[PDB]
C-alpha cells in the first residue's frame, strides 16, 4: 500500500508492505507490517491516515510520520458525595444530517445488449431459456421500489399548508428557508445551494422519476408551512394555529426547563437561532465533502452503467469481439462456438450487474425507511430518544 | 557512455482519436529516466548493435552525416537483409539480401554484392535539430515513427507520429548505420582512421514492455504520459487513472519472491538391465 | 469497420494520420472518409422499450 | 494460503477498553448529561433517585430502601458472571 | 503465477477489478461500525479514586 | 483445458464475494441497532417499553 499526502501537498510518499516483515523483503515495523518511508514519532495526534492496528500517519510540517492515535483529552469529573454542577446559560444549536433516499431507475434490454441485432445470434440465444425475462422482472421490481421510497419519505401530509404572507414570528428568521419566490424553481437558498453543489446506449436507460423535483419541493414547503404555524398538531388531525413564541414555549417545557425561561430571554434566543442558521449555509459550502453520501450514490450508478458498457469490447477468449467479424471470416461450425463464449460471456457480466443493484437497492431502501421515521418523530413532533 | 533519457520516447500507438480523455495501453515504450548510449559522429567504422524488440534512435545534427541504417540477421548476402537510405531528394527502402562490405561504406556511391529484391520502395525524404525515430518489427511488419524538432537531450514531452508500416516479414535481429562524408575516400576495408567530419552524434536506447498512461488533450494529442511501473506514486496514478491522487492510502498492487532455481530430485535408481550381456556375449 | 446509424457532417478535427473516433468506452463515435478524407459522425438510429 | 490475506483491525482492544472505560465512568460519576453536552458531576443516590422518578415512583421510595436497593444490586451484578461461565 | 493463465485472464476484462473494489469497502465498512458504536464520547473521563 | 479452469475458480470467487457482502449488510444492520441502543440506554433513560 502506498500512503501519500496528495499530489498537490507533495510529492513524497510512504510504502506499506503488509503481512510481511522487512526482514524478508526509514524503515519500521508493526503489527500491520513494516512501513517504510516514514519515521515513528512519541507524540500521539488525532490521526488521519489510518494504517492500522492502532497506528496512523500525517505529514509533519516536511516527512511523513506514523504515531499512535490519541482517543482525545483526559477530563478527570470531580466526583463528591455532596456536589453539584447546575448550567447557568445554554446556546441553542443547528446540526446538519443528510440521508439518501433513492437511486436511479434503470431498465435494460436483453437481446439489444447481448448481441445487438444479429439474427444468428439472437437464434443461439434462444436455448439458454428465460433469463431475461428474470432479470427484467428483477430490474422493474427496484423501479418500482424507489418510486415509493419517495412516496413514503415525503407525501406524509395529506393537505398542502400555504404560507401566510406576513413572514413576521416574532424575531425568527426563517428566511434562509422558506421559499423564495423570486426564482422561479420556487426553492429556498439553502436548497440552491444543495441542487447546485452536487452534480453526476447499447439496450440500458435511465427511466425518469415520478414526483419531480417540482412537485418535491411543494411536498416540502408544505411541511415547513404547517410545523411553523401550527406546531406538531398538523401531524395528529386538523391543523390548529398557534403563535410562534407560544409554540417554542411548549418545546420548552417538553424538554423539562420552565417557559418562563424562554419568555424572558426572547430576544437572545431569537438572535442566536438566526445566526445558527446564518452559519449554517457557510458551513456546507465551505466543506469538502458535507454532502458526501449523495455524491457517493450518484458516483456508484453512474461507474456501474460505464463498467457495463465497456465490458462489451472484452473477447472473452473469443478471436475478436465484434460479432460481424466472426461471422465473416469463420465457417458456421466453428462459428458456433467461438459466438458461445462471448454469449455467455456478456450475459455473466449482465448477470453480475443485476446482483449489485439488488444488494444496493436494499441498503437504499433501509435509509429510506430510517429518512420516513425521522420525518414522522423530529418534524411532525418532539422526540425524546436521545441522540 | 551513458544519459538519462527524460521523459521521450512515448508515441501514438493505434492512430484512433480521442479526445481530452486519459487511456492506458500495455505496448513497447522507452522507459522513463533510464540510461541511453552515446556515440560520436566523427570518425571509426561502426559496431553493429542488437536489435533485440525496437530501438530508439535520437540525433543531435545539423551536417546530414547521418543517412540511413541497415537491418538483419547478417551483412552477407546468405540471408535477406534490408536497407534505408535517404538522401537529398528521397528515401530509397529495399529488401534484396544484398551482402555488404566488412563495414558499411562512407559515402562511391554504393558498395554491396549481387541482390535478390523482393520488395522496394519510395517516398519523399526523411528531412541543433534534433531528430527522433522508433523502429519496431512485431506482427510481421517493420514500423516506423519519428518526429523533427526545435531546439543534452531537453525536458520538453513530445510524441512520435506513424511514419510508414511497411508489410517485409525479415527476421530483424541487428542493426546500423550509415554514414557520408564530401570528398571522402572509399574502400572495401579501412581502419580507424575515418575522414573528417562534422560535429555530431547518436544516441540509442531499447524498448520494453511496459503500460502506460497517455493523456489526450482536446485535439486529440498526447501531452503528458505517466510510466506506470517507475516509481511507487506513479502506480498510484496508473490505478486511478488520474494525474492527481488526493490524500489517503491506496492498494496498488501485490509482489512476490521469485523462485531462483528449479531442481529434480528421483530415486537412488539404479538397475541397468543387460545390454552388457548381449552385446558381449561369450559365443554368438 | 461495421456498424449502423444516421452520419453527420462533423465538426471535430482529426489529426492527418487518425481514421477512428472513440468516445468514453471504446464507442465508435467518428469516421473518417477513405474516398475524400471528410470527417463524419455516427449516431445510432432511434430506438427504445414500448 | 493462496493469496488471501486477513488484514487487521484499526482500532486495537486496549483502545477499545479505554473507550468502553471512558463511558462507563461518565454514565456513573454524571449520569445522562454527559451526552447532551458538559458532564455535570451528581451523587450516586440523586442520579438514582432521579431514575425512580422516571419511572413513576417517587423518590421518598429510594432514599428510605438505599441499603436494601444496594445489597439487591450487589448480588445481582455478581451472579452476572457466574451465569455467563456455566451456559454453555 | 502462471504466465500463459495471467495473458488469458487478461482477457476477461474488469470481473478482478470488481471484487477488489467489493472487498474494500466491505473492509472499511467494518471500520466504520466499531467507529460508530464506540467512539461516542469526545473525552476520555477518568474514575476518582 | 485451461479456459474451464479459469471460469470455474473465477465463478467460485464470485460466490465467495457475493457471500459476504450479504452477511456485512447483516451485520451493519445489527451494528445499527447496536449503536442506538448505546445511545439510547446507556447515555439515556428510555421509556420505550422491552
Ligand atoms: C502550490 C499549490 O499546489 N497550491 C494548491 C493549488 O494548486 C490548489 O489548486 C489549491 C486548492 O484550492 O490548494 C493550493
Ligand atoms: C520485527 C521483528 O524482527 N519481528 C520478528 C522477530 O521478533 C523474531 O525474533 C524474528 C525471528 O524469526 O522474526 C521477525
Ligand atoms: C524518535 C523517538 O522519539 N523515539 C523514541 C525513543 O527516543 C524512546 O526511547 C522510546 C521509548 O520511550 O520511544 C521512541
Ligand atoms: C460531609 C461529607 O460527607 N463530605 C465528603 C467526604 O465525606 C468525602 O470523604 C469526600 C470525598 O471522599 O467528599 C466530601
Ligand atoms: C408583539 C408583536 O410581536 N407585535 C407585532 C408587531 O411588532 C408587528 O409590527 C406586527 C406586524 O404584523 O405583528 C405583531
Ligand atoms: C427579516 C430579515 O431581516 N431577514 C434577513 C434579511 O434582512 C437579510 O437581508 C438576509 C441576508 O441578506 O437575511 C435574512
Ligand atoms: C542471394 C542471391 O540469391 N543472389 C543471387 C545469386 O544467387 C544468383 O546466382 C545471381 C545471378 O543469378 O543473382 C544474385
Ligand atoms: C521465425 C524465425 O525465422 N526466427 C529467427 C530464428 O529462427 C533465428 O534463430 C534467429 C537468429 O537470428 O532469428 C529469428
Ligand atoms: C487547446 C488547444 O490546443 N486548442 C486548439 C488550438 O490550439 C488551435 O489553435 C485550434 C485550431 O486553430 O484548435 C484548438
Amino acid at each position: 500500500s502506498v500512503i501519500t499526502p496528495g499530489t498537490n501537498t507533495s510529492n513524497q510518499v510512504a510504502v506499506l508492505y503488509q503481512g510481511v516483515n522487512c526482514t524478508e523483503v526509514n524503515v519500521f515495523q508493526t503489527r500491520a507490517g513494516c512501513l517504510i518511508g516514514a519515521e515513528y514519532v512519541n507524540s500521539s495526534y488525532e490521526c488521519d491516515i489510518p494504517i492500522g492496528a492502532g497506528i496512523c500517519a500525517s505529514y509533519q510540517t516536511q516527512s511523513i510520520i506514523a504515531y499512535t492515535m490519541s482517543l482525545g483529552a483526559e477530563n478527570s469529573v470531580a466526583y463528591s458525595n455532596n456536589s453539584i454542577a447546575i448550567p447557568t446559560n445554554f446556546t441553542i444549536s443547528v446540526t446538519t444530517e443528510i440521508l439518501p433516499v433513492s437511486m436511479t431507475k434503470t431498465s435494460v434490454d436483453c437481446t439489444m445488449y447481448i448481441c445487438g441485432d444479429s439474427t444468428e445470434c439472437s437464434n443461439l440465444l434462444l436455448q439458454y431459456g428465460s433469463f431475461c425475462t428474470q432479470l427484467k422482472r428483477a430490474l422493474t421490481g427496484i423501479a418500482v421500489e424507489q418510486d415509493k421510497n419517495t412516496q413514503e419519505v415525503f407525501a406524509q401530509v395529506k393537505q398542502i399548508y400555504k404560507t401566510p404572507p406576513i413572514k413576521y414570528f416574532g424575531g425568527f428568521n426563517f428566511s434562509q428557508i422558506l421559499p423564495d419566490p423570486s426564482k422561479p424553481s420556487k426553492r429556498s437558498p439553502i436548497e440552491d445551494l444543495l441542487f447546485n453543489k452536487v452534480t453526476l446506449f447499447n439496450g440500458l436507460t435511465v427511466l425518469p422519476p415520478l414526483l419531480t423535483d417540482e412537485m418535491i419541493a411543494q411536498y416540502t414547503s408544505a411541511l415547513l408551512a404547517g410545523t411553523i404555524t401550527s406546531g406538531w398538531t398538523f401531524g395528529a388531525g386538523p391543523a390548529l394555529q398557534i403563535p410562534f413564541p407560544m409554540q417554542m414555549a411548549y418545546r420548552f417545557n417538553g424538554i423539562g426547563v420552565t417557559q418562563n425561561v424562554l419568555y424572558e430571554n426572547q430576544k437572545l434566543i431569537a438572535n442566536q437561532f438566526n445566526s445558527a442558521i446564518g452559519k449554517i449555509q457557510d458551513s456546507l459550502s465551505s466543506t469538502p465533502s458535507a454532502l458526501g453520501k449523495l455524491q457517493d450514490v450518484v458516483n456508484h450508478n453512474a461507474q456501474a452503467l460505464n463498467t457495463l458498457v465497456k465490458q462489451l469490447s472484452s473477447k472473452f477468449g473469443a478471436i475478436s469481439s465484434v460479432l460481424n467479424d466472426i461471422l465473416s471470416r469463420l465457417d458456421p461450425p466453428e462459428a458456433e462456438v467461438q459466438i458461445d463464449r462471448l454469449i455467455t460471456g456478456r450475459l455473466q457480466s449482465l448477470q453480475t450487474y443485476v446482483t449489485q443493484q439488488l444488494i444496493r437497492a436494499a441498503e437504499i431502501r433501509a435509509s429510506a425507511n430510517l429518512a420516513a421515521t425521522k420525518m414522522s418523530e423530529c418534524v411532525l413532533g418532539q422526540s425524546k430518544r436521545v441522540d | 557512455a551513458y544519459t538519462n533519457s527524460f521523459t521521450r520516447g512515448v508515441y501514438y500507438p493505434d492512430k484512433v482519436f480521442r479526445s481530452s480523455v486519459l487511456h492506458s495501453t500495455q505496448d513497447l515504450f522507452l522507459p522513463f529516466f533510464s540510461n541511453v548510449t552515446w556515440f560520436h559522429a566523427i570518425h571509426v567504422d561502426n559496431p553493429v548493435l542488437p536489435f533485440n524488440d525496437g530501438v530508439y534512435f535520437a540525433s543531435t545534427e545539423k551536417s546530414n552525416i547521418i543517412r540511413g541504417w541497415i537491418f538483419g540477421t547478417t551483412l552477407d548476402s546468405k540471408t535477406q537483409s534490408l536497407l534505408i537510405v535517404n538522401n537529398a531528394t528521397n528515401v530509397v527502402i529495399k529488401v534484396c539480401e544484398f551482402q555488404f562490405c566488412n563495414d558499411p561504406f562512407l559515402d562511391f556511391r554504393v558498395y554491396s554484392s549481387a541482390n535478390n529484391c523482393t520488395f522496394e520502395y519510395v517516398s519523399q525524404p526523411f528531412l541543433k535539430n534534433l531528430r527522433e525515430f522508433v523502429f519496431k518489427n512485431i506482427d510481421g511488419y517493420f514500423k516506423i515513427y519519428s518526429k523533427h524538432t526545435p531546439i543534452d537531450l531537453p525536458q520538453g514531452f513530445s510524441a512520435l507520429e506513424p511514419l510508414v508500416d511497411l508489410p517485409i516479414g525479415i527476421n530483424i535481429t541487428r542493426f546500423q548505420t550509415l554514414l557520408a562524408l564530401h570528398r571522402s575516400y572509399l574502400t572495401p576495408g579501412d581502419s580507424s582512421s575515418g575522414w573528417t567530419a562534422g560535429a555530431a552524434a547518436y544516441y540509442v536506447g531499447y524498448l520494453q514492455p511496459r503500460t502506460f498512461l497517455l493523456k489526450y488533450n482536446e485535439n486529440g494529442t498526447i501531452t503528458d504520459a505517466v510510466d506506470c511501473a517507475l516509481d511507487p506514486l506513479s502506480e498510484t496514478k496508473c490505478t486511478l487513472k488520474s494525474f492527481t491522487v488526493e490524500k489517503g492510502i491506496y492498494q496498488t498492487s501485490n509482489f512476490r519472491v521469485q523462485p531462483t532455481e528449479s531442481i529434480v530430485r528421483f530415486p537412488n535408481i539404479t538397475n541397468l538391465c543387460p545390454f552388457d550381456e548381449v552385446f558381449n556375449a561369450t559365443r554368438f | 469497420l461495421t456498424g449502423t446509424g444516421v452520419l453527420t457532417e462533423s465538426n471535430k478535427k482529426f489529426l492527418p494520420f487518425q481514421q477512428f473516433g472513440r468516445d468514453i468506452a471504446d464507442t465508435t463515435d467518428a469516421v473518417r472518409d477513405p474516398q475524400t478524407l471528410e470527417i463524419l459522425d455516427i449516431t445510432p438510429c432511434s430506438f427504445g422499450g414500448v
